[PDB]
């Protein structure tokens, strides 16, 4: 999971 | 013939306190009544999404989470990480009747597109382009682009999904992944560890699906002229390919020089050629916001893009109003490109071109 932010 | 505007002081103001924009639902509408626009248009108030409806495409599990959540504002939730909410998209009080309110907001125009009110229908605070059927991502809680698309599917056999947001139009083309009935296609930056980290041009979408997503990877630094040549290129082959009964195009502000994320580096006029290429095919549009995070700028995006739709050339100079300090040093309309390197290679550009060229030959 990437954050955005 | 005049566009549908999707409006309401309510709305806005719902749409006001989400806490990664606050305040731009205001300054997005502030602008477009400043210059009068909204006196061009018709102006039509937004139902709120039923549970039904959300239901559309988001699971029950994950609607119940949200809604429970939502009661007092609990961001503690032992199955809140499950379900996306956290950093990105915190559990705020009331967030179900946000999410709800927009979701409502992207099914009115898309009503209005099917009842033949207008061939153009706009929610400038709709595009929550990133939320999964059971899950929240990248500030969006609703995928309000696919509940539209799901609503315009009653009417209109093939419709293309055109997302022009600086960040991969994940939610809506997993959304379609497996189908030729709408096709997705996303120009964003495409980088590692740049959210969300799909979108390459060899994702082509799954199964009876394969060859209707089309991706289009750009690199940081990207202006007008080139993006603009990439969008044509792409948009004349797909249209070709895939003769679209109605379109809906997600134009997130966080491309346009200025914004904090600092990426790429385009301008309102550049976006605005793109959208006049597709309004060329006058079929029924559902136009969508999205991202952009310098908030002055995405007002004067959004606002120069209603003229576009309206045909109308706006004064360079802002009309003094409630948020006219937000707007210098310059006070004007127009936006200038940063002095920064476009990272673009042609030759890259080239193999991407002929890439997604050979993919749309089988959608032929
Ligand atoms: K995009
Ligand atoms: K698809
Ligand atoms: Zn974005």
């Amino acid at each position: 999971r990437h954050k955005k932010x | 013939l005049v566009p549908v505007y999707i409006y309401s002081p309510e709305y806005v103001s719902m749409c006001d306190s989400l806490a990664k924009i606050p305040k731009r639902a205001s300054m997005v509408h502030s602008l477009i009544e400043a210059y009068a626009l909204h006196k061009q248009m018709r102006i039509v108030k937004p139902k709120v999404a039923s549970m039904e409806e959300m239901a559309t495409f988001h699971t029950d599990a994950y609607l119940q989470h949200l809604q429970k959540v939502s009661q007092e504002g609990d961001d503690d939730h032992p199955d809140s990480i499950e379900y996306g909410l956290g950093y990105d998209c915190p559990a705020t009080e009331g967030i179900f009747d946000y999410a709800a309110a927009i979701g409502g907001a992207t099914i009115t125009a898309a009503q209005c597109l099917i009842d033949g009110m207008c061939k153009v229908a706009i929610n400038w605070s709709g595009g929550w382009h990133h939320a999964k059927k059971d899950e929240a991502s990248g500030f969006c809680y609703l995928n309000d682009a696919v509940l539209g698309i799901l609503r315009l599917r009653r009417k209109f056999e093939r419709i293309l999904y055109v997302d022009l947001d600086l960040h991969h139009g994940d939610g809506v083309e997993d959304a379609f992944s497996f189908t030729s009935k709408v096709m997705t296609v996303s120009l964003h930056k495409f980088s590692p560890g740049f959210f969300p980290g799909t979108g390459d041009v060899s994702d082509v979408g799954l199964g009876k699906g394969r060859y209707y997503s089309v991706n289009v990877p750009i690199q940081g630094g990207i202006q007008d002229e080139k993006y603009y040549q990439i969008c044509e290129s792409v948009l004349k082959e797909v249209y070709q390919a895939f003769n679209p009964k109605a379109v809906v195009l997600q134009l997130g502000a966080d491309t346009i020089a200025g914004d904090p994320m600092c990426s790429f580096n385009m301008t309102p006029v550049g976006i605005g050629k793109c959208l006049k290429y597709i309004l060329q095919w006058q079929l029924a549009t559902l136009i969508l916001g999205g991202g952009g995070f310098n908030l002055a700028n995405t007002a004067r995006c959004w606002t120069y893009l209603t003229g576009v739709i309206l045909g109308k050339t706006l004064s360079s100079e802002i009309p003094d109003h409630e948020f006219f300090t937000a707007y210098g040093p310059d006070y004007v309309l127009e936006i200038t490109p940063s002095c920064r390197p476009d990272r673009n290679e042609p030759h890259r550009i080239q193999q991407i071109l002929n890439y997604i060229k050979g993919n749309l030959k089988h959608v032929v």
